[PDB]
């Protein structure tokens, strides 16, 4: 008998770090009544099969950790001390701050007389670390209070993916899932360090290799990922579009594309109108004065009924495919090799290996994560990967897909719940000031007159109405529509995003900030500015596991507490293994997890913190009145709680949705109170509520499908690893998106040995079919307006085809592909004192700002201090020896780090000059551990893309100098 | 008995095994600092039974040969650490007759610890400065006898770590060696007839660690 686990209760959980979604087993002493005694991998979980990387493997040390917060702390204005206070005091005073700030700032109408009903004096950051039910409740609490400045992590690493993949396929999500990587014949890892940043993914990546796959890593650095790939191809920072453009040209020149798939399922046959053109690096319709495109110059030619014309023969000169060929003919090997720094030999090797997957019996996948997709044209980077995958027939198939790796455990879910300024839950847009009615809101949805085009978004009025019924069930949806805030139609969308929030804070334009489950004092670019800007807040609420650089910014480096008037409330939340709820992993698996030990000390789950906070705000409004109380007073929070506690189960059932009356829908009768079985049965007339239509199907009358732990599989399911009875994924358990593209028009798989779906005896067998309908009767991309995978993507701000524009401003002066050097729809100083390209990235052992992992002694043990990785060539130039202390400096700040001199970094040759890169982990911060160092974001600029609102963390100019000590 | 097969050609140096070993036994962390390497702790110690060693080797063309070596007691079939300890006190080092695990006991404080360490061809034993007890990997013998995999085997994401009966593990090591040789012509098994932790090295084992093999 193992004494350690004797007398302890075993429960299951899901790792609280990255988006792989590994399963845990937690043992809790005293048969559940004591503390955790052991945490390790769940041997039965189909993704990790008991494996854990060091972050998952140390969760015991995260939870049973005497450095955790134990109770609320209060920091009075100009004080230098925390005072421990009760939850009642902290939440009552916060509710008072919220109400006073809202009452003083609330705007019913904007300066144009349009209804907006919002407060602009509070902002909120966070968080992908909360459970899905907590994320959904949190956004609705914020919007009921009138907030529009609602952001979190997803803005940086997730937001570029969504329009890029939605333009191409109709949805922004990762198209396949982790287990499916083992079905791939060629895995291209580009803009991802997956062996360190999604480690259990290499279980499946190496299993593909075991079956004969070629693994290719394309990265400026040699990493732990590169060590285990067949091909490591170095690429110069920011040269990804040339690399991918060369691959497009290669595919097209060599007729390696899958003609039948391309002809039927992409928009290759659509006829582009005569107004489209491309010249000198500019698409037609360019407005030079405003550096913006009139996208109507890119329109398709339409037939009598408004459907884009098609030439299925693919011979018309204005067919997408023929315009595609013309566009990429400039991306020849020698130019691509010159700019990428990849040898022509390696380019040919990579191109041949990957384009071989255009055969229907071979599948290729692309894995990318954050990489350098945040600059001006990162969306076009992703667009090019999507176009390559469509040309090769790799979308919809097992071992194919665009596997855009999500970062954090629940960043998929927190985005699904609308914790970004521009979206409500379920990717319904936040209304702007000119959507004055629900009918105007609904009128913006594009329609299609192609009877083969499903155009599923035409159902949006059902989802909007059902969401409004979930918040305000006793109101008509058109009435409830007026309760929620609207953004200004005149303003640029990025005015409401991450980077402008820090900007407005530095200008004193926010009275209050919620730092909910985030550490902006380390995670925001240009940390010196942000740390100072936090001092301009009246009040700051930090909800977090530990005291940290954000909660305690007022006593950070160079800070005088006596000069800083900000009132701070630190509210300690409980860790993942101390609460129940769900998290949605990168493959959209919505996985239920259970409480092991009870919350440590006096910590609380986020859901209880926010609900008690909101209830106190409600009480103040019922006693005092104030600005527009109705959205607060009428919010349906009864459905969120049970046993006087926040209820994950009840919130999850409301997010799924249920019938508010007896209703007839889709040819069946439903009783009041029944769970909605799928989003197909939602309605627009108020018969249904649903907090998030994507969740309709996750928690039905059959029970909690997210909590299924059933490994049952048919032979065809098990052959590719669908595990359809393990948990639940949106939408309606379709595990591989776009799987109708995986079959021909009789319903037979292109690749029978790896079938995803198959038409058998009048039904689709295998995965859940992505879009109902007989074989050959529907276009396969049902969320697209026109139904096709988009090679030509005319909704993108930079043009309908990706085009190289230099993202490296300082060391490059020439664009070999056009006279247009930088992005034409997009002020680096390039001070010559800072001649090296700094970059930040991750290591396996630490998590994000390191707030969590710098508190875990076993992880500090392996990676104790900030380090700086440099080439042997740069170390020689600067006289730096390995292990020396160096000072890294920028126009923004300076820090010291330990030099790591390694051939894993090599100089870039740019225009005949060696250009040196300097690598830093952003995992460190002044609070802990001793001598760990501070955040690499002291160096980064707060300048970001005009069009994405993301700061530059992958290429910023620095100097590196040896720090000397005594002889 | 039991045996590990450790296929270093699959290792991503994630260090899950390093952390899992300490979680299962609730071992303390050492004081470390970065001296120009991701490797840490720099060495095995009384509180560190496994550490992943990092070695970079130049190669023609881009990249490097990055060699990762999760070091642990080899659980020798005929352990000389036991032979040396038995000179001072039998029972300080014992061998589990079912698993083959070589086990240090509290009686190691009563033997010449330095000579026990010097007897080991792999330089594995480590001494506590306070108590003079010896420590090392114990094969997670507790877990094994109760039907669980060793913590570092269970946690491994890549299939580097393998554990089982010696005959299946030896057959696996031989078949994996033949396959791995097609990419790494210099691949070899470390002392496979003498130890219970059989590493597959992709080249000269001493490039992974000076004591990688006897
Ligand atoms: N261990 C660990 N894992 C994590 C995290 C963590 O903190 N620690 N964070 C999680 C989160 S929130 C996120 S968003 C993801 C991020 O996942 P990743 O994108 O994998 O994270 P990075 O290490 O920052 O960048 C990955 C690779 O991009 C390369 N790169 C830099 N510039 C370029 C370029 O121009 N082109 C190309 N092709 N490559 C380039 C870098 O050298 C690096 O190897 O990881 C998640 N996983
Ligand atoms: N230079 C540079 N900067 C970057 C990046 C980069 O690559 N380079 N990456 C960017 C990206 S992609 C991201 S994801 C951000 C990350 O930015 P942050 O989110 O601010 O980083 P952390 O605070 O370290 O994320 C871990 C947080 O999760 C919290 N947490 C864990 N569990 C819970 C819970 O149950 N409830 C609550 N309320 N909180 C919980 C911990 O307290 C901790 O604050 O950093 C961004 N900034
Ligand atoms: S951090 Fe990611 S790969 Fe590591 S154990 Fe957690 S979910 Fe799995
Ligand atoms: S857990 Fe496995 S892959 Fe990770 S370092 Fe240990 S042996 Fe290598
Ligand atoms: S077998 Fe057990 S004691 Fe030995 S290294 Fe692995 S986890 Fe540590
Ligand atoms: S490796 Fe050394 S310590 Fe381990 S059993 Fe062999 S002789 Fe003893
Ligand atoms: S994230
Ligand atoms: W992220």
């Amino acid at each position: 008998e193992l004494q350690k686990l004797q007398w302890a209760k075993q429960t299951t959980s899901i790792c609280c770090y990255c988006a792989v979604g590994c399963g845990l087993i937690v043992h809790t002493a005293k048969d559940g009544q004591g503390r955790a005694v052991n945490v390790e991998g769940d041997p039965d979980h189909p993704i990790n099969e008991g494996s854990l990387c060091p972050k998952g493997a140390s969760i015991f040390q995260l939870g049973e950790n005497d450095q955790r917060g134990t109770q609320p702390l209060y920091r009075a204005p100009f004080s230098d001390t925390w005072k421990p206070v009760t939850w009642d005091f902290a939440l009552t005073e916060i509710a008072k701050r919220i109400k006073k700030t809202r009452d003083a700032s609330f705007t019913e109408k904007n300066a144009a007389g349009d209804l907006v009903n919002r407060t602009e004096a509070i902002a909120s950051f966070g968080s992908a670390a909360m459970d899905n039910e907590e994320c959904w409740a949190y956004g609705n609490i914020l919007r009921s209070l009138g907030l529009v400045y609602i952001e979190h992590q997803a803005r940086i690493x997730h937001s570029p993916t969504v329009p890029a993949l939605a333009e191409s396929f109709g949805r922004g999500a990762m198209t396949n899932h982790w287990n499916d990587l083992a079905n791939s014949d060629c895995i291209l890892i580009m803009g991802s360090n997956a062996a360190e940043n999604h480690p259990i993914a290499f279980k499946w990546v190496l299993r593909a290799k075991d079956k004969g796959a070629t693994l290719i890593h394309v990265d400026p650095r040699f990493t732990r990922t590169s060590a285990r790939c067949d091909v490591y191809a170095p690429i110069r920072s920011g040269a990804d579009i040339p690399f991918l453009g060369g691959l497009i040209k290669y595919i097209l020149d060599n007729k390696l594309y899958f003609t039948d798939y391309v002809r039927e399922y992409t928009n290759a046959s659509l006829i582009v109108g005569e107004k489209f053109s491309f010249k000198d690096g500019l698409f037609s319709g360019y407005d030079a004065a405003n550096k913006k495109y009139d996208k109507s110059m890119w329109a398709f030619e339409l037939d009598a009924n408004g459907v884009p014309k098609r030439d299925p023969a693919l011979k018309h000169p204005r067919c997408v495919i023929n315009l595609l060929k013309k566009h990429y003919e400039r991306y020849n090997l020698d130019k691509v090799a010159a700019i990428t720094g990849t040898s022509k030999e390696q380019l040919q090797q990579v191109y041949k290996a990957y384009a071989a997957t255009g055969k229907p019996d071979k599948a290729g996948t692309i894995m990318y994560a954050m990489g350098w997709t945040q600059h001006s044209v990162g969306v076009q980077n992703i667009r090019a990967m999507a176009m390559i995958q469509l040309l090769l027939g790799n979308i919809g198939v097992a071992g194919g897909g665009v596997n855009a790796l999500r970062g954090e455990s629940n960043v998929q879910g927190s985005t699904d719940q609308g914790l970004l300024a521009h979206i409500w839950p379920g990717y319904n847009p936040v209304p702007n000031s000119k959507a004055a009615t629900l009918e105007l809101y609904n009128a913006a949805t594009p329609q299609s007159k192609d009877p083969m085009s499903v155009n599923w978004w035409q159902n949006r009025p059902k989802y909007v109405a059902s969401y409004l019924k979930a918040l305000y069930p006793d109101e008509e949806p058109a009435a409830a529509y007026d309760y929620l805030p609207r953004i200004d139609a005149g303003r640029k969308l990025t005015d409401y995003f991450w980077l402008n929030i820090f900007e407005k804070m530095d200008k004193g334009e926010f009275k209050g900030l919620f730092a909910w489950g985030m550490n902006p004092a380390c995670g925001g670019a240009n940390a010196n500015k942000n740390r100072k800007a936090m001092g301009k807040l009246e009040w700051l609420v930090n909800v977090n596991l530990f005291e940290n650089e954000t909660s305690s910014f007022w006593k950070g480096p160079g800070m005088n507490p006596a000069e800083i008037g900000t009132e701070v409330f630190f509210l300690p939340c409980c860790v993942s293994i101390e609460k129940e709820g769900s998290v949605a992993n990168s493959g959209r698996w919505m996985q239920w997890r259970y409480r092991g030990p009870k919350p440590y000390a006096e910590t609380k789950p986020d859901g209880d913190i926010m609900l008690d906070m909101f209830k106190k705000v409600r009480e103040l409004y019922a006693k005092e009145g104030g600005a527009y109380p109705a959205p607060i007073a009428k919010l349906n929070i009864a459905d969120w709680e049970e046993h006087n506690e926040f209820s994950p189960t009840k919130v999850a059932k409301l997010m799924n949705g249920y019938f508010l009356k007896d209703t007839e829908v889709g040819g069946k009768q439903f009783k009041k109170g029944q769970q909605v079985p799928s989003f197909a049965f939602l309605t627009a007339d108020g018969s249904t509520c649903s907090g998030n239509w994507l969740h309709a199907g996750s928690f039905t009358d059959a029970g909690n499908l997210m909590a299924r732990r059933d490994k049952t599989q048919t032979p065809e399911q098990a052959r590719i690893g669908l595990f359809p009875n393990w948990s639940f994924c949106w939408p309606v358990n379709r595990r591989i998106l776009y799987n109708r593209a995986s079959v021909d028009k009789t319903g037979k798989p292109w690749n029978p040995a790896k079938a995803v779906i198959e038409w058998k005896d009048g039904k689709w067998v295998g995965d859940v079919v992505d879009g109902g309908g007989d074989p050959g009767t529907k276009h396969p991309f049902i969320m697209q307006t026109h139904g096709f995978g988009a090679l030509y993507g005319p909704g993108r701000e930079e043009g309908p085809f990706p085009e190289h524009y230099e993202p490296l401003e300082c060391p490059v002066s020439k664009n070999p592909f056009s006279k247009q050097l930088h992005n034409p729809v997009a002020k680096a100083v390039c001070d010559p004192r800072y001649p090296f390209i700094g970059t930040t990235y991750r290591v396996t052992e630490h998590w994000q700002t390191g707030l969590m992992t710098r508190r875990c002694a076993w992880l500090v043990e392996a990676e104790p201090q900030i380090f700086c990785e440099i080439s042997k060539e740069l170390a020689k130039l600067r006289g730096i020896g390995n292990g020396d202390t160096v000072k890294v400096s920028s126009l923004r700040g300076a820090l010291e780090a330990v030099a790591i001199v390694t051939e894993r970094i090599r100089p870039f040759k740019i225009e005949g000059v060696d250009v040196h890169m300097v690598g830093l982990p952003w995992h460190y911060g002044w609070m802990v551990p001793k001598n760990g160092g501070d955040t690499a974001n002291l160096l980064t600029p707060s300048a970001g893309d005009p069009n994405t609102g993301i700061p530059e963390t992958k290429a910023f100019m620095v100097d590196v100098r040896k720090v000397w000590s005594h002889p | 008995g039991k045996m590990f097969f450790v296929d270093l050609s699959r290792c991503t140096a994630c260090r899950g095994c390093q952390i899992a070993c300490k979680q299962w036994k609730n071992l303390p962390a050492e004081e470390t600092r970065n001296t120009g390497s991701h490797q840490n702790p720099p060495d095995l110690s009384y509180v560190t039974l496994k550490t992943v060693r990092f070695t970079e080797k130049s190669r023609k063309g881009p990249g490097i040969d990055w060699l990762f070596f999760p070091e642990q007691c080899r659980h020798c079939v005929e352990p000389p650490c036991k032979g040396q300890a038995d000179v001072d006190l039998e029972g300080a080092v014992v061998k589990d007759e079912t698993t083959g695990a070589v086990l240090f006991t509290e009686l190691t404080a009563k033997v010449d610890g330095e000579s026990v360490r010097s007897a080991c061809p792999y330089d594995i034993p480590r001494i506590d400065p306070v108590t003079k007890r010896l420590s090392k990997c114990d094969m997670c013998n507790d877990r094994v006898q109760n039907g669980l995999l060793p913590a570092c085997v269970k946690t491994c994401p890549t299939g580097t770590m393998n554990f089982g009966d010696e005959q299946e593990m030896l057959a696996l090591a031989e078949k994996r060696l033949a396959e791995v040789k097609k990419t790494y012509p210099g691949a070899v098994l470390g002392d496979p007839n003498d130890v219970r932790v059989v590493y597959l090295f992709t080249r000269d084992p001493k490039d992974f660690y000076e004591h990688a093999v006897a």
